């Protein structure tokens, strides 16, 4: 949960030099994003979670 | 031979890097995710790793009862208009969600199944008689037997269905169930119908619905009073718990992420918009 | 007919062990073990054809 | 009589 | 290799034809299983098999359909798609039982002056969401199954409204998945994406998958074909360009058990 | 290997003395205490000593349930227009005294943990109406996981989380739990705070309590009576005791001479006079 | 998988023993043994960097 | 005595300048800009417990008959292996005159106090930015 | 490699950061000499040093210059440009004497369809010539130190004038490589050239070089970095093109010797 | 089997 003691800290994107692109090409494009854990990664202490609910 | 609750890996001690090797660049069309470790990119110290996966292994996830259902049953005077209420339900995990967003984080399943009943009742007519303490019967009506018409006819008799009769105030029942799908897993999805339509056929003839398969998958339970009619009423519910033991799954699957609508993936309109409002550049 | 297993001890005061003994003929009776497996999750994580060498490139 | 594991 | 060969460069061949490959990003085993003909221990019906081998496991193209900046996405069914091609389709309806692996090819080419990427997954067992919220699970036999038409997915849910005659269709939200859960979860199944500036194709391998042995084909769908656009579309700076996808996919290891007269569906 | 019921040192006899060997002088200054022994500084006779510090060991002196909360729930008529009362309690503890003196003679601790529920009812309008026998269910609810609304929303479900269904007037219900800290021991305190307040952030950004640590340290309980509203009204209260099993400890502290005045270390005003009158030369 | 232990008698009316079976999996689940250690006081009542001999001068 | 556990970040750490302990707990009343810093009374340690038990802490004491000063070697101690060194304080250093200074018949003695502090085994992670806390 | 290992792409760590590129033209190592730690056979201060390593040895990026078809040339000095990064700045301005070797990465990319050629030359005791012809070594120590900005080279000189309140700067014209030598020779220097067509980005690995195993990094710059375009910046028939470079730089086994306060400069 | 302490 958000919590200050256990805060991780920022992750952050920046531009190193820019985008360059030659004539009759996008000016703009995106870029996707992915995140997993490493093999070092583990969870405890089993828990229900607050993504559903079931109202009524 | 690795185990559940083994430690995961040390990190080991790496230094600084200047290489053709370019474990950072990778490329995900490919269909693959990186492997990387943190040596892999900063550098580490040696580190002795304690912690395990234990609590995450496919057993541990699930090793808890859900509540699936309430069953309301009633004893009434013996003068009521209204009939002595017994409850039908069908066996499923479907009318509740927690469980089910659970098991369906996965397509396919094998387990042996433990139920355990919990039972209160109380009073409803501000009256001051009493009621002797109740006895249940839980009959399990396999698809096929005949199902109970009325709270006391024939079929209670129950000499092939498996019945408990549960004491008032004792602790919980609880049974358990092997893997009994005529299947060689349970299907928590079956893209497909139980009927073909044939064109030489009518379509009302030919009809089924969307993603459902044995009409009585698994059969029912039937909940009554054993107790004859009582002056005072006495209303009683029957909580279900369900605990899937021994697990087996297969195919993983994206968590439910809009409310469910039904016994399918079916959504309803203004439940669609699960995300809220946060900033691109803002922490 | 009794089983004999160690437990994992986390807070401490050799092995500590505990005992089972199965009760009924089904084994759908039986308590879960919890003595479980890991495996690795390449079928998911690198499901291609070619072995990945993570110091290459992915395209070569 | 006694397996251990 | 110090001989040329690359993981870029591809060629397949199944019965009498060829497909080959000069932009791939390698190619996928779902679940790192190939597909196998079914073993005895675990086999079902009794009656020997029919194996088609070459007629059938072979690769059929599906009609090609257009990438523009304003798709939302496709979708097919498996073996549906394949139901019309050749002896696969004939083997299937005369069958009362069969079971069948596939190698999915998606192709779309472009430019190094486009840009754009597609998601291709493959799904076991892909129950879409249907069009109403009147009654669940109602989406008829008939659009349930397009043939290789395939379907599309929508930016929008938009539920039917008409009580008297319902559209008895899906409505497949992208976002969702077309099923209720989050398009950015998709890739925990087998998956490659066509990013047009790194490759002009994916290619999935799949396994024969079903908490069955062998099953109806005509009733039942094992895996779902989904194309979502990514990253759209787009090009230099024309508002409305369009490249082309094709689709072709090869039957593998199928067999098919209780041989009668043929089905002949309500497919309309 | 001397262990906790080991008999203590034998006294030695011991004959006059006239040496340069001085144990009686010594020097606190160095921070030492003086190890000596009544041979040292009289003549003593040889004894066979059998007493042992068995009963002081750390875990025999917290080898005892105390309690650290009481819970209060009821189950009105369904006539009222007060809501059923559930209870919701943040694990602690804090909120009683006697426990909390004695883990506070040490800085830090590991333990597990066994929770003991004792389940008292009664009724309160002077009413001659009836309630038949109560079910209880206590749930935890991890830092995280969906905190109950009413007293029968759908968390009550409990598919991951832990629960106990009580039943009134069997044994005191009992469960166990590891040492679950998120860190190596257990702090009793935290010279510190949550936050870090940085210039460049308002004051009201930065600002956290003294000593605290993780606001939702372990979470809460929550409790109800399962049964349906009864047209009586009975009120029920649920004791926890709390016994630190399998326990090790860290850094001995002075203990709390003046009353507890919250969480944290702080006093209240006149409570700060502990000691009483005595004269420095009357027995 | 039983565990014997001695009891220490104190009124008596040989070594007495108890036996002690653990049935659950987890060890915070098991009751206290109370066969515990004792330790030397010294890293409080001598926490000094020399050594303290009691018949000498403590300080020189 | 209106809130509790209310000392702020900025008063809880005053730097090398230190802090005081007091004779007399005096409740902050300003309720509309409370002082929001500790009272730490003497007899009571500065937290509730009795100073002539303080004894149990790692200590020495100063008497001027025989000795000029105290040494004390202190390891890293803490529930954590490492921790957040600007939000979490691991030592605290209370000197307090059990035995009050006295000179010849002077009455108003002085004599100083200096503190020097070395660390010892000192190691960091997770380096970033430099942290600019708010300390006024 | 046969396993795809190439020349052009690399991948440099040191400490918590990471550099990468596919296009490089191999990297360079000063004079053949990786950086090392001062040796006992060549110490001189006997104090303990003080050695950083990852707090100070990883990479840090200056302030991004911009290359236009006006563009002369840039100019650093080392250790001066890092003299307020992190802990290297720091253990700097704390220690009379430190010692210290570098890698280089200068950035700067631009397209298929670009042009121009930077040369990007490390220098051991750059020494450049100033803007006076009334008093000689004259340049003032805030003006030969422009820490991270740097400071450019000119195609003309032109000597201060003023002499009441005189500029007291440097005035390096660039085919003189801002010290009286001609720049074609600065060859001898090591270096490399970025070319568009050809390369992103340039690498040097500096040594520690100096008369001294150790010296005052206050007083005393013992690298310069010069960038000067060999070719100039072009693009399709843009009359104004510009493209971004970028420095990146770590220091490598860094020591310092004599602790005391920290100095406090007159940098402006 | 039995361990004896
Ligand atoms: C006296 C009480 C006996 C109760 C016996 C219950 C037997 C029926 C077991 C039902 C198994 C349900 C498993 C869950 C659902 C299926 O996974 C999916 N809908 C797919 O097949
Ligand atoms: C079904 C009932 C399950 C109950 C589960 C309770 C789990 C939570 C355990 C709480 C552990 C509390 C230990 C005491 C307090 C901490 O020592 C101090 N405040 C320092 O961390
Ligand atoms: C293997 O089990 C041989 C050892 C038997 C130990 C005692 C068994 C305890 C009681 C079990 C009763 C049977 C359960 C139906
Ligand atoms: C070691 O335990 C072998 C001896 C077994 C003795 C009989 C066990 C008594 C019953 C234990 C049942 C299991 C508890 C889950």
């Amino acid at each position: 949960i958000d919590d200050s003691f256990t805060e991780g800290g920022y992750i952050s994107v920046f531009y190193q030099t820019r985008i360059v692109v030659p004539l009759s090409t996008p000016r703009e494009m995106d870029i996707l994003g992915f995140v997993s854990a490493c093999n070092d990664f583990s969870v405890r202490l089993l828990r229900d979670t607050t993504h559903i609910e079931q109202k009524a | 031979a690795a185990t559940s609750r083994d430690a995961l890996p040390n990190t080991e001690a790496s230094g600084p890097t200047h290489s053709k090797e370019i474990p950072a660049l990778t490329a995900v069309e490919t269909g693959a995710t990186n492997p990387l470790v943190p040596s892999d990119t900063v550098q580490t110290r040696h580190v002795v790793q304690h912690r395990s996966r234990s609590e995450s292994s496919i057993e541990s996830f699930f090793a808890r009862g859900a509540c699936v259902t309430i069953m309301t049953v009633d004893n009434p005077a013996s003068t009521t208009n209204k009939d002595k209420l017994f409850a039908v339900w069908k066996i499923t995990y479907k009318d509740t969600v927690q469980l089910r967003r659970k098991l369906e984080f996965f397509t396919y399943s094998r387990f042996d199944m433990e139920l355990t009943f919990v039972v209160t009742a109380n009073f409803t007519e501000t009256n001051n008689g009493h009621a002797l303490n109740q006895v249940y019967q839980i009959m399990y009506v396999p698809p096929g037997a005949p199902v109970p018409e009325k709270w006391d006819d024939y079929t209670w008799q129950t000499s092939s269905n498996p019945s408990i009769f549960y004491t008032y105030g004792t602790a919980p029942a609880r049974i358990s169930v092997p893997y009994v799908g005529i299947s060689n897993a349970y299907s928590h999805f079956y893209d497909g119908f139980s009927k073909v339509p044939l064109k030489d056929q009518s379509a009302a003839l030919g009809d089924s619905l969307y993603g459902a398969a044995s009409l009585n998958d698994f059969g029912i339970l039937a909940v009554r009073v054993v107790n004859d009619h009582n002056p005072t009423k006495v209303t009683s519910k029957i909580r279900v718990y369900l605990k899937p033991k021994h697990i087996r799954v297969w195919c993983p699957r994206p968590p439910r992420a809009v409310a469910y609508y039904g016994p399918g993936v079916d959504y309803k309109d203004g439940t669609l918009t699960p995300l809220s409002t946060k900033d691109l550049t803002t922490y | 007919g009794a089983q004999v297993s160690s437990q994992k001890v986390g807070a401490h005061e050799s092995t500590i062990n505990y005992t089972t003994i199965n009760y009924y003929r089904d084994s759908a009776s039986n308590a879960a073990s919890k003595q479980d497996f890991s495996q690795d999750p390449s079928k998911f994580t690198e499901p291609i054809k070619d072995v990945l060498i993570k110091t290459a490139p992915m395209l070569n | 009589g006694s397996s251990s594991t | 290799e110090a001989c040329g060969y690359s993981d870029r460069v591809l060629q397949l061949t199944l019965g009498n034809s060829t497909i080959t490959t000069q932009e791939a990003a390698n190619s996928v085993v779902a679940y790192g299983r190939w597909p196998e003909y079914l073993r005895d221990s675990e086999a079902n019906p009794v009656d020997q098999p029919t194996e088609p081998d070459v007629a059938a496991c072979r690769f059929y193209t599906l009609d090609t359909v257009s990438w523009t900046k304003e798709s939302r996405g496709w979708w097919w069914k498996l073996p549906d798609a394949l139901r019309d091609m050749g002896l696969f389709g004939q083997n299937m309806y005369y069958h009362y039982l069969g079971r069948s692996g596939y190698t999915v090819h998606v192709q779309c080419n472009a430019s190094k002056f486009h840009q754009g990427a597609l998601g291709v997954f493959a799904v076991p067992e892909m129950c879409l969401a249907g069009d109403s919220n009147t009654t669940t699970m109602y989406t008829s036999y008939q659009n349930a199954n397009p043939g290789e038409k395939g379907g599309t997915f929508t930016g929008t849910f938009t539920p039917d409204n008409n009580q008297t005659s319902p559209a008895r269709r899906f409505c497949p939200v992208d976002y969702l998945l077309g099923n209720g859960t989050l398009l950015g979860n998709a890739f925990v199944f087998p998956h490659q994406i066509i990013n047009l500036r790194t490759n002009n194709c994916a290619t999935l391998v799949l396994p024969y998958v079903n908490s069955l042995s062998i099953d109806s084909m005509v009733k039942h769908n094992n895996w779902g074909i989904a194309i979502l656009p990514l990253a759209p579309l787009n090009f230099a700076s024309e508002s409305s360009p369009e490249i082309p996808i094709t689709l072709t996919i090869a039957p593998m290891c199928c067999e098919f058990n209780g041989l009668r007269n043929i089905t002949l569906p309500r497919l309309q």
